[PDB]
DNA sequence: CGTTAGGCATTAAGCTGAACGCACAAAGGAACAAAATAAACAATACCACCGAAACAAAGAATTAGAATAGTATAACGCTAACAAACATAAATTAG
DNA sequence: CTAATTTATGTTTGTTAGCGTTATACTATTCTAATTCTTTGTTTCGGTGGTATTGTTTATTTTGTTCCTTTGTGCGTTCAGCTTAATGCCTAACG
């Protein structure tokens, strides 16, 4: 529909693999208390499981900012 | 030569004293002095619309005093000053004249 | 064989010069001693002033009518005009007197 | 020798005698008047108190006094009335 | 003979035909049988409050009378202003 | 099939929400509500979300005023319902017409 | 049976459900289809009202946004005090 | 060894609070030192009255927090209270419950 | 290293072990009392200024305080907060 | 009673860095919501009636008005003396 | 976890109760005038009950439709400390 998503941060990527993971181990889970639990798992992982996912983030801010080099967010009504 | 502050304004009503009731009605520790010239305004206009709307119901009852029937008269007949005294009662004003059309007969 | 009018007929007239008329309905000596019956009870030998007890006339006559407007709106409501003392509580109980 | 009545009689006759030249006036709707006049006055100047209060100043200007006329008077008045007041500041501050 | 008395049933004062003007300056076509007891009793709990207002109004004043001022400032603190009096 | 009784539902659902205390308004139209309506007084005005939840808590406070009232204005009437003109005769008695 | 969307309509969000939920709060044990439009119009001229006075009380504090308290400080002067929300 | 003012009073509110918002509150321009005392004194016993009705409640609930639906049933239920709190309304209360007696099937 | 907001929180609490040691409290009830507490306080303060203004008085001692209670509080609320605070003054001046 | 010329001390406009607040990325059934339908019970149309309220005339009984005298009371002015704002040193407390 | 916010002491000052006096409206009394409240006998009409038609709400199931709760990032808005001109209050004088 010609509208640029937001590119996915650490956090975003991690939950939807591990709501991947948790949707093929357990049945019959409602998806808010899947992402409770998976906000409560994020902060409770140190900062030394997380360098991946947030130079993955990097990773992929570097290439929006090679992709869009004029972009400026402009919000509408 | 001086001239007073409420014709410097060019007004009726008194500047000096509607900013001594706004110093000992006790509403600040300071008063601005545009405060009592706008309220002299505001209130100025006010009464400037009531009596208008009195002295049209007076010569339009082909009387030539304002008693407070008239007050009550212009006031309730009107819809934005009916706003500003919705809760007001009027001594010896009487009401509205209207009556329910379902009390009338056919 | 006298003439004679029917019920409501004589009480729109009635209506309307009671509404173009400005006075007070109720006269001011039974006034004055029902309002010095009810201040006993929270302080006795009190004087009331002629201006306070016209005061409190004016008020009381002002409370009474729009409380009356108030309960033919309630009865015309319901598809009535014989107003009722449910109407009069009902139009109470809305306005947030009790 | 009486203490006089500080009242607003001789200046709603002024404004009556602008307005209406031939009709005249009672004293106890003289009374009235000076009766609205200050209940008028106290709901502006009470609504410019708290609204002081509730953006801390300490002082009352025509700007308060500007936004308590725009929340009390509804309908045209209050445009009205805000053009007669800019008109009487502009008019006191230009002389 | 002594200025000290006590009053009693003052609420028929008020009477069934004055009652009726009233009514019919608000616009009442009929007015039923049983409304007079009641709004004797209504209006009796609006002066109880209005009064009772009034008096602590003179009573903080150190007075003895009941001046119309106090009875302007009593219908002020209940929501209904009255026009007239100062 | 075993339909239940016209009210008996209504009923229990009488008791299930005068029980709870939820708010009962979704949040995000009434935010579209509300930002919708307020361009209209002034345009480029953002809301804290504390603000539009007190007009969503104050909106449902003063309906459910009014319906309590027109639910008496409608018993006194001999109806069970709520026809439109009772909340009419709920806003004039009141004085906000 | 397939959706329909209807440009702007603010009014219109504040759904058929959830005016039924409001009635029952209230204690009422029928309500008639005629009743969603004019309860809808009750809270917009409500709304109107409320936020008429929030925006000139933000606007006489030159603020771009509307805080809770300017609600607090609207809904107070008509009557209806709101607890909670800080005073 | 000097005794603070809330307790001279033997009270929990601070004197010395409602003693400047007094002042501060533009009221008038002197204070009397017994007025907050007795403000402190008619608060006190006014959250007392709400907090052993709100404690009440509670505890017939069979819960252990006041919830503000403790605080609304027990203003709403009260009769003295109800006309100091007629007005206001209470965040994320409810109503109280209580149904039409007509409505209610046989 | 923000500044505190300044309301009657800890107050409320003491009051509530006072009364009832073994029940909790939320925080939404808290903000509730906090705006209760600063509800009333403006009630029986504007009564008293204006009762102060009404008797020509510059000063509002303990009368206007009581006059403004009895004036609120229907019921036997106000003889109790009467006697409280009468208690109130008594304590503080036998001090 | 109302207005006007110079200090001065308080106060709002001006400015910038910083901290707050809000939207939004995926998810993916949960929870909600719109729509179509059976029918069941509520609103309502109509009719009878009967006792309840209006209407009327008479008289009674009450209020209005007025002169007047006492008279508690309230509203004026001096005066003391008392209570509260203000300047300046602890302390506890609390977010 | 230590700045900050209430508390105490003496000084000035400005408010207020006590006192005197007096005016002034309040209360009571007794007359006439008038006017209106209450009684009693019509009379007629609206509230209320009872029944029948109808019209429309509710409860339900199906199928869309949205929502919700989680953290980091971007951007716009507000706010607080510091600068600085604006201004209003006080005094003395005048009319």
């Amino acid at each position: 529909s010609g509208h640029i998503k937001r590119p996915m941060n650490a956090f975003m990527v991690w939950s939807k693999i591990e709501r991947r993971k948790i949707m093929e181990q357990s049945p019959d889970m409602h998806n808010a208390e899947i992402s409770k639990r998976l906000g409560k798992r994020w902060k409770m992982l140190k900062d030394s499981e997380k360098i991946p996912f947030i130079r993955e983030a990097e990773r992929l801010r570097l290439k929006h900012m090679a992709d869009y080099p004029d972009y400026k967010y402009r919000p509408r009504k | 030569k001086a001239k007073t502050r409420s014709s410097r304004a060019g007004l009726q009503f008194p500047v000096g004293r509607v900013h001594r009731l706004l110093r000992k009605g006790n509403y600040s520790e300071r008063v601005g002095a545009g405060a009592p010239v706008y309220l002299a305004a505001v209130l100025e206009y006010l009464t400037a619309e009531i009596l208008e709307l009195a002295g049209n119901a007076a010569r339009d009852n082909k009387k030539t005093r304002i008693i407070p029937r008239h007050l009550q008269l212009a006031i309730r007949n009107d819809e934005e000053l009916n706003k500003l005294l919705g809760r007001v009662t009027i001594a010896q004003g009487g009401v509205l004249p209207n009556i329910q059309a379902v009390l009338l007969p056919k | 064989k006298p003439h004679r009018y029917r019920p409501g007929t004589v009480a729109l007239r009635e209506i309307r010069r009671y509404q173009k008329s400005t006075e007070l309905l109720i006269r001011k000596l039974p006034f004055q001693r029902l309002v010095r019956e009810i201040a006993q009870d929270f302080k006795t030998d009190l004087r009331f002033q002629s201006s306070a007890v016209m005061a409190l006339q004016e008020a009381s006559e002002a409370y009474l009518v729009g409380l009356f407007e108030d309960t033919n709106l309630a009865a015309i409501h319901a598809k009535r005009v014989t107003i009722m003392p449910k109407d009069i509580q009902l139009a109470r109980r809305i306005r947030g007197e009790r | 020798k009486r203490s006089r009545k500080e009242s607003y009689s001789v200046y709603v006759y002024k404004v009556l005698k602008q307005v209406h030249p031939d009709t005249g006036i009672s004293s106890k709707a003289m009374g009235i008047m000076n009766s609205f006049v200050n209940d008028i006055f106290e709901r502006i100047a009470g609504e410019a108190s708290r609204l002081a209060h509730y953006n801390k100043r300490s002082t009352i200007t025509s700007r308060e006094i500007q936004t308590a006329v725009r929340l009390l008077l509804p309908g045209e008045l209050a445009k009205h009335a805000v053009s007669e007041g800019t008109k009487a500041v502009t008019k006191y501050t230009s002389a | 003979k002594r200025h000290r008395k006590v009053l009693r049933d003052n609420i028929q004062g008020i009477t069934k035909p004055a009652i009726r003007r009233l009514a019919r300056r608000g616009g009442v076509k009929r007015i039923s049988g049983l409304i007079y007891e009641e709004t004797r009793g209504v209006l009796k709990v609006f002066l109880e409050n209005v009064i009772r207002d009034a008096v602590t109004y003179t009573e903080h004043a150190k007075r003895k009378t009941v001046t119309a001022m106090d009875v302007v400032y009593a219908l002020k603190r209940q929501g209904r202003t009255l026009y007239g009096f100062g």
